[PDB]
RNA sequence: UGAAACUCAAAGGAAUUGACGGGGGCCCGCACAAGCGGUGGAGCAUGUGGUUUAAUUCGAAGCAACGCGAAGAACCUUACCAGGCCUUGACAUGCUAGGGAACCCGGGUGAAAGCCUGGGGUGCCCCGCGAGGGGAGCCCUAGCACAGGUGCUGCAUGGCCGUCGUCAGCUCGUGCCGUGAGGUGUUGGGUUAAGUCCCGCAACGAGCGCAACCCCCGCCGUUAGUUGCCAGCGGUUCGGCCGGGCACUCUAACGGGACUGCCCGCGAAAGCGGGAGGAAGGAGGGGACGACGUCUGGUCAGCAUGGCCCUUACGGCCUGGGCGACACACGUGCUACAAUGCCCACUACAAAGCGAUGCCACCCGGCAACGGGGAGCUAAUCGCAAAAAGGUGGGCCCAGUUCGGAUUGGGGUCUGCAACCCGACCCCAUGAAGCCGGAAUCGCUAGUAAUCGCGGAUCAGCCAUGCCGCGGUGAAUACG
């Protein structure tokens, strides 16, 4: 959905 | 042009001659806004045009310019949803645009190197009733003469 | 998300600027960060005296610093005593002659900031904004403005769908020039998030 | 033409200077 | 390139590492962050691990490679193709 | 990486070339007028607001 | 004639407000038509998809994402990756505690950060001849409280923006009609760029919009005359250069000026056509300005902010790497395919801006980039500066070329600590595709399109062919 940090994607 | 139609630019005349006719001639000629080269082009020829052929230069050019001329010409129209070739009546607005651009365009496709040359070449065929020009005007009057059969749906 | 800001709109026409002084390309930059660091204290501080405005003027290391204000009570201070208190810590700052005054304001309900920051007190105190916003437009035309509008927006009531919700009373031409209106802004943060009022107060045309 | 950096319009057209437009 | 007005550059602290060995008897791997560092004659013989920011890569230094820069030849990027 | 960022920026670099503009009021690194130190994003907050002196909204 | 089991939370009638129609009517917009130049093919620039990658940080997604956030990614920026480090921390307030530091220069190691370290030596007020002991800016370390997060949610938000759309609209108060949603007003005739006005009417008013007030341009005046101007005398190294002057050009503040005010005609009126005068005529040309609302449009990464998550780590410093990858596919662009062209030399005419670790005249070295000298100007003064297209003369002669300038070898210059990845520029050599572009598709109605150059922001430099501006030359066409 959107990429940032641990989210990544 | 939805609200009026609109009106016909006025055209300074040419410093030589004083014909606004010669003025939109070179208008045609001009490409990027160069209308000092695009006159510059137009008054050489009229120099080859007296030199060879020793008529006036203008008389040759708006003779040129009578056999250009076409006045019939086929536009579209309806009825349903068909697409006729209707044959026309051209305006006189409209014969001496088109007299004017296919003669640029004529003398551009001829194979003189110099531009001079190809119009001073192109506007003396003309005259005579030869050139790509008339080739162009007979071949669009041929096609109105053809679809005359649709004349009817003119308006 | 498309109409213009009422005040930037009209400047040098129905208002003036909240800094008027001369600079060059040299200091020009240092000069308007002094504005901002003072201008950032004194309405952090003179809150609670209902700050309207903030004027700033310059020479050469000397500043105006006018405030108006609702109340002049909470500037001066005990005979010249938090005048004098913020005054001393301004100049701190400013290393400079920095010679605070301080201006009444005629009718507070009929500055726009003023109206602005009652009805965002009011929502923070749980008030029903709906009332509070046609409360605040009747006092300012009550106070006898030609048009009042006040817009609050956000999650009213704490709704999980945010929403935006205005009056208006009189008339306020945003599009005119020389109709003077008085525009501006607060921000009330909530249990659950930020609103946003803004307040328009039309005074007349000039 | 403008993208011959080895011609006087080049030279132009990047706002150069050398062998090809001097001062 | 740069400036021959300027030095061959070299971060020095690389330098000072290459001079120490050719006095006291080299060789021994040397590991330099410094890719910017130019190769230099007395570079020849040693290997030097140049690191590509990810490893430090090997680099025997023959005399054919004197002239160029350390990152040359420690590539940044694996690639091996498409499809 | 933000506060760190804005205050690393303060500092006075190694060298001449790692100092880089960043809005003293926000903090951005981007779209920064060396005139006011500011950014597009503030510097237009500011001068609707009028607390930038002289300067307006141009028209032509 | 005529069931039931089973199944549903409805199936329905009329009417209302919309939206939609390959329904109708009446209008409009570069919507088509009429034109002129392009894009789609080529090479390159730049953004994106995709793949690849340790990482190729994140966002943006039909119009309205795609030279968009980025008005400047080699380091920094930088949010990603690798590795070396820091743990009240780079930063905020507050509490103690030890040292009892203030500040400025060093040393060892190390890629650096860091870790380890050594010198120059504290003002308040004081007991002061005494040893001095404390108190305190501020520092250092220890320990708390807390900081920090460009981690997530734009389906929790503010603010701001895009958009429909500069489209003519969206409404309210009272009255009237209707059981009611709601209607009327806002419909109707005429009119206009416009819910712009006129007339009519169970409507009468009013608000947000439209227009206007604001800015640039066009004519005229006034006030000003230096750094700007030179009409006319006087000198004149012949340069407005000196005397002189402000006339003019200008520059920049304030005014004048246009109102369909006048004539003719049509008309019930508002207006419409035409004409006069005038620099300008029917809103003079451009700008700023964007209704109630829509897209659960965009942005938690500018900032703010609820909530969720990370706390020797999703925080922090560093060096290096990546953001510039490349079987591919798309967008936006630059340069071209030539003779209305290309090249060389000479010679003209702008506007808006910018300029004290700035612009840099002029001189010298160098083919040159540039270097070294070296005036002037805090700049209507001095500089950027050459404007280019154009004008004159000369060369090329239809060729993949004296078209095109990609690619690549070699040699340099400049900025910067540093140009391997991955800078711009100069010089020698190289001299690719490309012969005007398939299906398809874009812009523009006049000082416009096309073409020609100029400046600025960001900025050390710069990948800018981008953006915002500026003027020079200057068209075609609109029946409908
Ligand atoms: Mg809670
Ligand atoms: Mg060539
Ligand atoms: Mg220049
Ligand atoms: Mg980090
Ligand atoms: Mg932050
Ligand atoms: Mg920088
Ligand atoms: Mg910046
Ligand atoms: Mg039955
Ligand atoms: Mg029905
Ligand atoms: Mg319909
Ligand atoms: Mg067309
Ligand atoms: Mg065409
Ligand atoms: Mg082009
Ligand atoms: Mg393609
Ligand atoms: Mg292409
Ligand atoms: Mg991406
Ligand atoms: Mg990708
Ligand atoms: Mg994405
Ligand atoms: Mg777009
Ligand atoms: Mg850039
Ligand atoms: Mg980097
Ligand atoms: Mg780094
Ligand atoms: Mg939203
Ligand atoms: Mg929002
Ligand atoms: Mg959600
Ligand atoms: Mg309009
Ligand atoms: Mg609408
Ligand atoms: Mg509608
Ligand atoms: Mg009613
Ligand atoms: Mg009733
Ligand atoms: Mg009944
Ligand atoms: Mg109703
Ligand atoms: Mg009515
Ligand atoms: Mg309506
Ligand atoms: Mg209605
Ligand atoms: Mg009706
Ligand atoms: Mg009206
Ligand atoms: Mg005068
Ligand atoms: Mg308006
Ligand atoms: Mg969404
Ligand atoms: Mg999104
Ligand atoms: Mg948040
Ligand atoms: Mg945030
Ligand atoms: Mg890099
Ligand atoms: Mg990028
Ligand atoms: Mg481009
Ligand atoms: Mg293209
Ligand atoms: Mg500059
Ligand atoms: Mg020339
Ligand atoms: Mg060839
Ligand atoms: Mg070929
Ligand atoms: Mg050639
Ligand atoms: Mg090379
Ligand atoms: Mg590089
Ligand atoms: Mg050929
Ligand atoms: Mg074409
Ligand atoms: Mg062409
Ligand atoms: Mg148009
Ligand atoms: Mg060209
Ligand atoms: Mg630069
Ligand atoms: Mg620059
Ligand atoms: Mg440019
Ligand atoms: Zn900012």
């Amino acid at each position: 959905k959107t990429a940032g940090x641990p989210h990544k994607r | 042009a939805r609200r009026r139609r609109a009106e016909v630019r006025q055209l300074q005349p040419d410093l030589v001659y004083g014909d606004v006719l010669v003025t939109a001639f070179i208008n045609k000629i001009m490409r990027d806004g160069k209308k000092n080269l695009a006159a510059r082009i137009f008054y050489d020829a009229c120099k080859i045009i007296q030199e060879k052929t020793g008529q006036e230069p203008l008389k040759v050019f708006k003779q040129a310019v009578e056999n250009v001329k076409p006045r019939m010409e086929v536009r579209s129209r309806r009825v349903g949803g068909a697409n006729y070739q209707v044959p026309m009546e051209v305006s006189p607005r409209r014969q001496q645009s088109l007299a004017l651009r296919w003669l640029v365009q004529a003398a551009n496709q001829r194979p003189e190197r110099r531009a001079a040359v190809r119009i001073a070449h192109e506007l003396m065929d003309a005259a005579e009733g030869k050139g790509g020009a008339v080739k162009k005007k007979e071949d669009v009057e041929r096609m109105a003469e053809a679809n005359r059969a649709y004349a009817h749906y003119r308006w | 998300g498309n109409k213009i800001h009422p005040i930037g709109f009209r400047l040098g026409i129905t208002r003036d600027w909240e800094s008027r002084w001369y600079a060059g390309k040299k200091q020009y930059r240092h000069l308007l960060l002094e504005d901002q660091r003072i201008r950032g204290l004194l309405e952090k501080e003179l809150y609670s005296a209902g700050l309207a405005r903030v004027d700033i003027e310059r020479a050469a290391d000397n500043v105006a610093v006018t405030v108006h204000v609702a109340k002049p009570g909470v500037v001066i201070g005990r005979g010249g005593e938090r005048i004098r208190v913020l005054r001393e810590e301004l100049a701190k700052l400013t290393g400079k002659n920095v010679a605070l005054n301080v201006q009444e304001v005629q009718n507070p309900n009929l500055s726009a900031p003023l109206v602005a920051q009652r009805v965002a007190e009011q929502i923070e105190r749980r008030f029903a904004v709906r009332r509070a916003i046609k409360q605040a437009v009747q006092r300012v035309m009550e106070s006898g403005a030609k048009g009042a509008k006040v817009i609050v927006s956000g999650r009213i009531g704490g709704a999980e769908q945010a929403r935006t919700e205005w009056a208006a009373q009189g008339r306020v031409p945003l599009h005119t020039l020389r109709a003077n209106i008085d525009y501006g802004f607060a921000l009330a943060r909530t249990t659950y998030g930020v609103l946003g009022v803004k307040a328009y107060i039309f005074l007349g045309e000039v | 033409g403008k993208g011959d950096r080895r011609t006087r319009r080049g030279k132009i057209w990047r706002g150069t200077y050398g062998k090809y437009r001097p001062r | 390139p740069r400036s021959l007005k300027k030095g061959v550059f070299v971060d020095d602290h690389l330098l000072e590492k290459v001079l120490e060995l050719n006095a006291k008897g080299e060789k021994r791997l040397i590991k330099t962050w410094s890719r910017r560092s130019t190769i230099v004659p007395e570079m020849v013989g040693h290997t030097i691990a140049v690191y590509n920011g990810k490893q430090h890569v090997p680099v025997y230094i023959t005399e054919n490679m004197v002239g160029h820069k350390l990152g040359e030849f420690a590539p940044t990027r694996t690639y091996r193709g498409h499809g | 990486a933000r506060k760190a960022l804005i205050e690393k920026a303060k500092r006075t670099p190694k060298f001449k070339v790692r100092a880089y503009t960043r809005c003293v009021r926000c903090g951005r690194a981007r779209s920064v007028y060396r005139f006011f130190g500011l950014c597009r994003i503030c510097l237009r907050e500011l001068a609707h607001k009028g607390q930038l002196p002289g300067v307006r909204k141009a028209s032509w």
